[PDB]
RNA sequence: AAACUCCAUAUAUAUAAUUUUAAUUAUAUAUAAUUUUAUAUUAUUUAAUAUAAAGAAAGGAAUUAAGACAAAUCAUAAUGAUCCUUAUAAUAUGGGUAAUAGACGUGCUAUAAUAAAAUGAUAAUAAAAUUAUAUAAAAUAUAUUUAAUUAUAUUUAAUUAAUAAUAUAAAACAUUUUAAUUUUUAAUAUAUUUUUUUAUUAUAAAUAUGAAUUAUAAUCUGAAAUUCGAUUAUAUGAAA
RNA sequence: AUAUAUUUUAGUAAUAGAUAAAAAUAUGUACAGUAAAAUUGUAAGGAAAACAAUAAUAACUUUCUC
């Protein structure tokens, strides 16, 4: 069927294939996702805060 | 390619394992008794049914000789060689002997013997046949804690085994224990159930004691116990006997090697330190009739250690530690050790040989029909070097020249 | 000498005015050791016929000068 | 002739479903030449690897801060500049 | 069937022969050590083996410089020698005898098996 | 002996914080252990803001990845490099990649 | 040609204070055979076969004529003729004679069990020959935890020799082992084959043949071992 | 730590993006995008394998900020 040095390739390539190696979606609840969003949000505004910052210095 | 009845081993293997003595003549031929030698002092004598029994189990029936030739092994009595030896186990206050002699004279013979005349006089009989095998690194071992010394748990065994067969087991159990003993247990039965097997001092015996059946690592210290036990025991004699004793003089370091690459001692083992120590006045047997008969085999190496033991050659410091070891000389020398020369044979005890392998059909038609029977005797006598039995049986049997 | 007790194989040479002044050595001696004292000297060993030009190898230094002067030409056959 | 593995009925990725491939990576420790340690995300199962040759001591990386060695090995003893100058007479060339 | 660190072994193979026989780094002497270090008797059976002592093996196997490495290095010192234009690397290159033989005739080994990748 | 249309090899366009690691071990790892090499050349890259090199299979087998395990790749591949900064001009970013120690050896243009 | 000759043989004599001993020897001088005799059986007084009695009585070496082959040699050496004479004569340093497609002889080692390997210190059994341009013993050290073996180093005891050393001859013979071979091993029992037997479980075309080829480390000789020498060790283990 | 039973995993295989000029379904429909050449480079790579880069931001919307 295969060689060995097939074998390996094989194992080689799934190392990087996403078969079934994958965990299940990142659910949340909507209380949790307004959570995240206040988190990213807010992080992203920091920033440009800080790019501006250092631009204008 | 091979079938069970056909022959596949090479020719000694063959006469020692393929049974050829099948075909062969019944002789009604009288029973070896110490007590009544002096019925049968110089003629073949055949060995009683229990004797036999004992003394396969114990192995001093060898492959080298010509034991093929009869329906059983056999052998003569006689005055000069065997009853002299018997004279001498039964009279000496030490009663320690090494059987010594040319290659093929009857050391193994003698020993054979002398263990005979034990199974007949109520012994025990610890026979160590061929050293070798514990010597020369070719069974499991292991370095035991306990003990401070290598144990060596196939042929450990092996030696059990035939000690339990070898004796009866009337004897044998007529022997209390001096101490309570704990072992692992491995049956098959009750494995779970059973994992450490316990002997009392007065209950148990020492036939049980024998059938215990440990894990490698506590075989040692089974055997180690049944010779504290049969030290100790003064009701029945122990006659301890090795064959080729010569190589355990010769071969000092086995070819077991420990944790870092280099050989192990003979006396670091736990075999060859037990035999050391039986020999030499340290496990002293409390019973008298307790003997140890040792035996030089013309097989292995000659060296100056067995002379410089016995008194033959003054002690030359400066020959080396392969030629001469001197704590071995030492040790027989504590142990009180008058070597035995076996004498080859005389001509009447020739003849008699020859009469007798007349009678079992061993002679060929060349010898018996047109030969006188005196020039006849004088040739195999001539033949044989003046007596060799071994050579003699070869100029008779194994010739055909 | 071959036998590290008793090694190198020493020879003079004209090493210090090269060392100074890039001139090449020739050398005749082909039996030679190298040394670590003349590494990044350039050597001009002998071939029987013509002095081969060498800069002396970093890795060279436990072999001969005349390893690197190969004296036969490279065998071939006319195939005719 | 051309070594190949043949290919399966591919996987049907539907549009939308498609998830980004984070592969399992380990925070690992590289200790540098010198005992600078460095955190890194590899893939490879080791907490902790310490380097020998390294950019801090290079060199190439830092100018302000093996036949040769067999030899000096095996000519240890004789200790071989002084040798120097008493093996190079430069008359012969 | 007792297989340790890749390489299969029959049964009744005397392990130190055997291992001398199959592993590239290693010879008579390395096998005995090794058995040595690990505590088997000598004549010791490969099928004797329980699981544990063929793990030490490996480990030892492991422990010690074999196969590829092992090889390599010596390629490597070919290389090495091939690198630096001396008289053993333009042999080894050629396929010639390298250790100043004669080939008006019999220089057959040497030419299957005298390459820069020496072994296989 | 090269076909139309036969899988040979493969790319990766690096872009952010995982391009940024995979520069500071080609700087702090890997191409100190090349034994001879004395810089990305000056001659090198586009005309505007575009620097490139190569690794032989030789040096790929200093990836600690790679490094950890030998036996595991038995082959090995080279590679081009192709780094593209935000630079107007090649001396430009040649300069700022010096600031990330990544040597330059040759004569400029 | 044969014979005389030499070696070897048998016998005798001589010599050797039987510590230069091996008298079971060595070496001078003899004698001895190209053996003799008789009874018969075939072919014609003899000649072959057989038998018998008398004897130690049976080989090898050197010697290879005349002629021939215009056989080989001017590279052992010499000489004729001829050619070279700052070169075809003379000295040094390196290289070559050891190059490698195919081919051809001679050998060596192999392809394993009527055959290979370990071992064998009251050291199983020889002969012939060499040692002042030397032979190198014992013993110590390292490779190597014992020691022996083998190889080097250390240092020269003895003898320039029937006196000492090279040198404990080797096969032999004996025990052990041996893959191919589930024709074996090891776990249990088993037993009047016990260095072994039986039962039931598990043991699944180049090796534990061969030694080419190569890598590294040492050693030896020599002033020098790269082309281009010889050992030892650890790996490598083609072909067959 | 280990034994049995009952399960669960390991068949290890590529696209992870509405993919966009390597090759492959050549007719429908829906959605989206832009090619090529030449030039400058880069490990083997060379005139010729692959990858990168190569026209202009005025005004507009949102975000941060002086
Ligand atoms: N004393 C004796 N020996 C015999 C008799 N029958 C045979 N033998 C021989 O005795 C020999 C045993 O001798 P042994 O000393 O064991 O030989 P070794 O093993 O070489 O020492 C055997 O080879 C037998 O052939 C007998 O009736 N009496
Ligand atoms: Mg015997
Ligand atoms: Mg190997
Ligand atoms: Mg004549
Ligand atoms: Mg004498
Ligand atoms: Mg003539
Ligand atoms: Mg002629
Ligand atoms: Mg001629
Ligand atoms: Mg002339
Ligand atoms: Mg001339
Ligand atoms: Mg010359
Ligand atoms: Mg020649
Ligand atoms: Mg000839
Ligand atoms: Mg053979
Ligand atoms: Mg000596
Ligand atoms: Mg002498
Ligand atoms: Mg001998
Ligand atoms: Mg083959
Ligand atoms: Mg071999």
């Amino acid at each position: 069927s295969l060689s060995p040095l097939a074998q390996r390739v094989v194992t080689q390539l799934s190392v990087m294939s996403a078969s079934r190696k994958q965990p299940k979606l990142l659910k949340l609840a909507r209380e949790d996702l307004i959570k995240h969003q206040t988190i990213e949000k807010c992080w992203s505004i920091y920033q440009q805060q800080q790019r501006e910052r250092r631009n204008l210095q | 390619r091979v079938t069970p009845g056909s022959l596949y081993k090479n020719w000694t293997n063959t006469t020692h394992t393929a049974q050829l003595q099948q075909t062969a003549v019944p002789l009604a031929l009288p029973i070896f008794n110490f007590d009544d030698i002096s019925k049968t002092l110089n003629k073949v004598v055949s060995y009683s049914n229990k004797q036999y029994k004992s003394l396969h189990h114990l192995g001093s029936f060898k492959k080298s000789q010509f034991n093929e030739l009869f329906q059983k092994p056999v052998c003569l009595v006689r005055e000069d060689a065997t009853n002299s030896f018997l004279k001498k186990l039964v009279s000496h206050p030490v009663k320690k002997f090494i059987i010594t002699g040319e290659p093929g004279v009857g050391k193994t013979v003698l020993l054979s013997q002398a263990h005979a005349y034990a199974v007949d006089s109520k012994q025990i009989i610890i026979n160590i046949s061929y050293p070798e095998l514990f010597l020369n690194g070719r069974n499991d071992f292991s370095y035991d804690d306990d003990l401070k010394l290598f144990i060596q748990p196939m042929y450990l065994k092996k030696l059990i085994r035939k000690i339990l067969k070898a004796n009866d087991p009337a004897l044998l159990k007529s022997i209390e224990l001096s101490k309570d003993y704990k072992f692992s247990n491995a049956n098959p039965k009750n494995a779970s159930v059973k994992p450490f097997v316990t002997l009392n001092k007065t209950k148990n015996t020492v036939l049980d004691l024998l059938s215990v059946m440990t894990h490698p690592h506590n075989r040692g210290k089974l055997m180690k116990a049944i010779i504290d036990e049969l030290s100790v025991q003064s009701k029945v004699p122990i006659m301890f006997t090795v064959d080729n004793f010569s190589k355990v003089l010769t071969t000092a370091y086995s070819a077991y090697r420990n944790t870092e690459n280099k050989q192990i001692y003979s006396l670091d083992l736990q075999m060859g330190k037990l035999m050391m120590d039986i020999i030499s006045g340290e496990t002293k047997f409390a019973n008298g009739e307790s003997s140890t008969i040792l035996a030089i085999s013309g097989v292995d190496r000659t060296n100056k250690t067995l002379p410089v033991a016995l008194g033959k050659i003054p002690v030359d410091p400066y020959v080396t530690r392969y030629h001469y070891e001197p704590k071995f000389v030492e040790l027989l020398q504590k142990g009180n050790v008058t070597e035995f020369e076996v004498p080859k044979l005389n001509k009447q005890e020739v003849n008699e040989l020859i009469d007798y392998y007349k009678q079992s059909n061993v002679l060929l038609d060349k010898d018996i029909t047109g030969k006188k029977w005196e020039n006849l005797i004088d040739e195999k006598y001539f033949l044989s070097g003046n007596g060799n039995p071994r050579e003699l049986l070869k100029s008779l049997v194994l010739s055909h020249r | 000498s071959r036998s590290v007790w008793k090694g190198p194989n020493i020879v003079p040479l004209p090493i210090r005015e090269a060392m100074t002044k890039g001139t090449p050595i020739r050398t005749n001696a082909r039996a030679a050791t190298i040394l670590p004292q003349f590494v990044g000297l350039k050597f001009q060993i002998h071939n029987g016929k013509e002095y081969v030009p060498i800069e002396i190898s970093e890795d060279m230094v436990g072999h001969k000068l005349g390893e690197f002067a190969p004296t036969r030409k490279r065998f071939s056959y006319t195939q005719t | 002739t051309r070594i190949t593995l043949p290919r399966r009925p591919a996987k049907k990725i539907q549009l939308g479903k498609s998830r980004p491939a984070i592969y399992h990576q380990f925070n690992v420790k590289m200790e540098l030449s010198d005992g600078s340690v460095v955190i890194r995300r590899s893939q490879y199962p080791k907490g902790e690897i310490r380097l020998i040759q390294d950019q801090r001591n290079n060199p190439l990386w830092n100018p302000s801060r093996g036949s040769l060695d067999r030899f000096n090995k095996r000519y240890s003893s004789l200790f071989s500049t002084v040798e120097l100058s008493e093996e190079n007479k430069k008359k012969t060339q | 069937v007792v297989h340790i660190l890749g390489k299969g072994f029959k049964g009744k193979e005397v392990i130190k022969i055997a291992l001398a026989s199959k592993f590239y780094g290693i010879g008579k002497t390395t096998a005995e050590k090794i058995c040595s270090k690990l505590g088997f008797y000598p004549w010791m059976r490969m099928h004797q083996l329980s699981e544990p002592q063929i793990m030490s093996i490996a480990s030892e196997l492991s422990t010690m410089t074999i196969e590829g490495d092992a090889r390599a290095i010596v390629k490597d010192n070919i290389a090495l020698k091939r690198k630096i234009g001396s008289y053993s690397g333009m042999r080894h290159t050629l396929h010639l005898p390298v250790r100043g033989q004669h080939t008006r005739n019999n220089a057959k080994t040497a030419r299957k098996l005298n390459k820069i990748d020496r072994r296989g | 002996k090269l076909r139309k249309g036969h899988q040979m090899g493969a790319k990766v366009e690096l872009k952010g914080k995982e391009m940024s690691q995979f520069l500071s071990t080609l700087t702090e790892i890997v191409l100190p252990r090349i034994r001879e090499y004395k810089g990305i050349s000056n001659q090198s890259g586009n005309r505007f803001g575009g620097i490139s090199f190569g690794l032989t299979a030789e040096d790929i087998k200093f990836f600690p990845e790679i490094d950890a395990n030998q036996d595991s790749w038995p082959k090995t591949f080279g590679m081009h490099i192709n780094i593209n900064t935000s630079a107007q001009l090649d001396y430009q970013a040649r300069t700022l990649l010096s600031g990330f120690q990544f040597p330059f050896f040759g004569e400029e243009k």
